[PDB]
RNA sequence: CUAAGAAAUUCACGGCGGGCUUGAUGUCCGCGUCUACCUGAUUCACUGCCGUAUAGGCAG
């Protein structure tokens, strides 16, 4: 009857690492090998209470008893320094290969009816739509998230890294490409063939990122916010903290995957946003609503199971976006 | 299992002869059998639902976000290895570790 | 189990987030069965393409930095974690805390078999390294090292010697390249002559309690603390049994249908962090495997050591 | 075939108000640093001459 298989789990493919930032002026940043680092330094801040009165609490009395006690703090910041203007953020990608194979599944029945499927899709067309989108995404930097939303100039160099050497090194202006059009260019056309050699073949491809984003002199730059639960005591407790790997802040690794994976414009409400992130059950938690629900016959389980089990092959499009969920990974089965 | 139905848990938890309610269940005694009691085969009824709470339920079953393992054998093949959460382990180290951290004895 | 006739080196590897949970008592550096089933795995990969048998680990570890943070006002610290996407409704999801640490290991694999004279030793050193550079540690990405100063290379040392200098001149060029770091061996008849200690003051003692007693430090009266030769750690050594084994197509909702299922449980051994050229051999300080599978008992260790 | 396989912490913030730290004080007696050596390994790849030459030769 081919039911689906208990348990289900792809690989992670498209692996960044740790987006390490740093510091340095513009027009020197082709030696920008020794460039310091952006140092996360705590600082102390109060203000007054500004949101919104619980309705049954409006008197002057209780407010201005309010507005005379002002909540204490200490944040972290990330400053550029007062004598640089440019915030290079650097990461290494692994493009790995082998995107259908699950790495487990029950049924081998299951198994190499999603192998033949997935071989399907890519001698019908191989990963030439979401390789392109996934080029796209390194070129104009997303991966910089508020870093980019004010910048006199992003420039995108990725270097295609062979056994110990630059094979073919690109460079981009992150501020002509758009964050909501994918368009054809002629540079952005090879990434996207490396990205498919990378996707198709059995080898992984690793890919190195350089961003710089013109900001300016001391500015501030944003750098992951670690979630920390059981945070302690108010004396010495921290509000806010910045990620930093050794001494120096950055970006998490997941981050600049779910900045990556920005490439999802097929879902079924209107584009008001453009693309957003793949998910299964397409969820934006910046927008707190899940698109792709279950209801509509669009998320990324009855999709699969219309196109492995009973062999409807849905439209192009939402087979590109059940490839980019396999690409994406993850753990899927019921009990 | 249910945490509503932790009554009959702290029912059988209680040590009212010389042991457990549960240890005496489970064996054949002219004491057990008979107290909760005026028909043998409610009885038998009871006692039998009573004991088997220390009997794994179903088929075995781990879920796909539980973990399993591959062990290489040393001939060829491997063996699957499914394992668990030793709750007895973490207690028992947690109750050691409470009393060398805050206990009394310790901080004198 | 058998003597390795080449002793091949796996490079610094960065590792970035790697479990450090290693086991329900233990967080810090992963497990040593991760190490081994990674070894296992490039086996099950290339091991078979080059006619080779990838056999033990050398565990080396020259930098670790965990992903913490010490709460304020406490002693024990917590783990930074990760954000989850929403459920199809927009509630949060109920968060699992898993540990994250960043590593870098150099792995001393002990390679034997016929194709050491059919290929040379760095084609397949350079094979295996393309093919680690694409796998994953103990569920960390190996960052495969671009655009830094110089890669580190592989050396394959043929562990069967000219001379015994020259075995030994050969083992100091390798210790030398392997120096930062702290090799991890594991200890376990320290640990059982620790119980006989233990049980000679107090009797019914556990070895449980010999673990803790290793791992703490603790005072005595005359205060000063009680002396602990070299760097003890507690560490799972393997996986014991519950149930007994299943048959392949008999458990509900298994990884494989092909093999055997058994509901097993940790086993928590001893330990410990040495330099490495304290051993003064390192054919040795490998770990391999030891199943003996009608007993449970699929544990981890490394003989030969001392 | 790795306690395997998956994951966006994030939006905003006025820490400033002010101040006398002072007085007083013995560091101090004594002392054997000797002993003996190649800085030289070609260690100054120099100065000039013939030749249009950097190509090539020559002198001390």
């Amino acid at each position: 009857i081919l039911s689906t298989a208990s348990v289900l789990a792809f690989e992670r493919k498209l692996d960044p690492s740790d987006a390490l930032m740093s510091a340095g002026a513009w027009a020197q940043r082709d030696a920008s090998q020794e460039w310091p680092a952006v140092t996360v330094r705590e600082k102390s801040v109060r203000g007054t209470i500004s949101n919104r009165l619980k309705t049954k609490d409006r008197d002057p009395a209780k407010l201005d008893a309010s507005i005379q006690s002002p909540n204490l703090q200490t944040v972290d910041v990330a400053n550029l320094p007062s004598d640089a203007d440019t915030l290079k953020v650097r990461f290494t990608l692994r493009v790995l290969g082998g995107a259908g194979t699950p790495s487990a599944c029950n049924d081998a029945a299951y198994r190499d009816k999603l192998l033949q499927t997935v071989a399907t899709y890519v001698n019908d067309q191989g990963f030439a739509e979401l390789a392109r989108r996934y080029a796209h995404n390194l070129a104009n930097a997303r991966f910089l998230w508020r870093n980019r939303v004010g910048a006199e100039a992003v420039e995108v160099r990725i270097n295609h890294i062979r056994q110990g050497e630059v094979a073919r090194a690109w460079r981009f202006d992150a501020l002509a490409i758009g964050l909501r059009d994918f368009k054809a260019d002629a540079e952005l056309d090879a990434l996207a063939e490396l990205i498919a050699s990378g996707l198709s073949g059995s080898g992984h491809v690793l890919l190195e990122v350089v961003a710089f984003a013109r900001i300016g002199d001391g500015q501030e730059v944003f750098p992951s916010q670690e979630l920390i639960l059981d945070k302690g005591d108010k004396k010495g407790q921290k509000s806010k903290t910045l990620y930093s790997v050794r001494d120096a802040a950055a970006i998490h690794s997941q981050k600049i995957g779910n900045a990556l994976r920005t490439i999802d414009t097929w879902y079924p409400d209107e584009d008001g946003l453009g693309p957003i992130a793949v998910e299964p059950y397409g969820s934006v938690t910046s927008q707190g609503k899940a698109y792709r629900q279950p209801k509509q016959k669009l998320d990324f389980y009855t999709l699969l199971d219309n196109w492995v089990l009973r062999d409807e092959a849905p439209a192009v499009e939402q087979q590109h976006y059940v490839i980019a969920n396999l690409i994406r990974g993850g753990v899927f089965g019921e009990a | 299992g249910n945490a509503a139905a932790l009554d009959v848990f702290k029912f059988l938890s209680l040590q009212y002869q010389g042991k457990n309610l549960l240890n005496w269940l489970t064996e054949d005694s002219a004491e057990a059998l008979q107290a909760l009691s005026d028909n043998a085969e409610q009885a038998r009824e009871w006692r039998q639902a009573f004991i088997g709470i220390t009997t794994v339920k179903g088929a075995p079953a781990s879920h796909s976000l539980a973990k399993q393992l591959y062990f290489p054998l040393p001939g060829s093949g491997y063996h699957l290895l499914a394992p668990l959460f030793p709750t007895s382990l973490v207690h028992h180290v947690h109750a050691l570790l409470r009393e060398a951290r805050f206990g009394d004895a310790a901080k004198a | 189990v058998t003597d390795p006739e080449a002793l091949l080196l796996l490079p610094r590897l960065s590792i970035q987030n790697a479990n450090a949970i290693s086991s329900p008592l233990t967080w810090g550096f992963p497990s040593p069965g991760a190490f081994t089933g990674f070894v296992h795995a490039l086996q099950r990969r290339v091991g078979i393409s080059l006619d080779i048998e990838l056999d033990g680990v050398g565990i080396v570890c020259h930098r670790f930095e965990a992903q913490i943070s010490q709460p304020a006002g406490k002693r024990t610290k917590v783990f930074n974690l990760t954000r989850n996407p929403l459920n199809r409704d927009g509630s949060t999801a109920a968060i699992v805390e898993e540990g994250r640490a960043h590593l870098e290991v150099s792995l001393l694999l002990g390679v034997h078999g016929d194709g050491l004279d059919d290929h040379p030793a760095q084609e397949i050193a350079r094979q295996v390294q393309e093919q680690a550079g694409a796998m994953r540690l103990a569920g960390g990405s190996i960052l495969p090292w671009c655009n830094e100063r110089f890669p580190a290379p592989n050396a394959e040392l043929l562990m069967l010697g000219g001379s015994d200098e020259q075995r030994r001149k050969n083992q100091r060029r390798l210790t030398r390249r392997l120096l930062p770091g702290f090799a991890l061996v594991s200890r376990e008849a320290l640990l059982q002559q620790h119980l006989e200690t233990l049980r000679t003051t107090l009797p019914e003692a556990t070895t449980l309690d010999a673990l803790l007693d290793l791992c703490r430090i603790n005072f005595e009266p005359p205060w000063q603390v009680r002396d602990k030769p070299g760097w003890l750690v507690p560490i799972p050594a393997g996986y014991n049994a519950l149930s007994p084994l299943y048959l392949p197509g008999e458990v509900r909702n298994a990884r494989d249908r092909e093999t055997p299922l058994r509901f097993v449980e940790n086993l928590f051994g001893l330990g410990e962090w040495l330099s490495p050229h304290r051993v003064a051999a390192l054919s040795d300080l490998l770990w391999y495997h030891h199943a003996e599978p009608d007993k449970g008992l699929y544990r981890w260790s490394t003989p030969r050591f001392v």
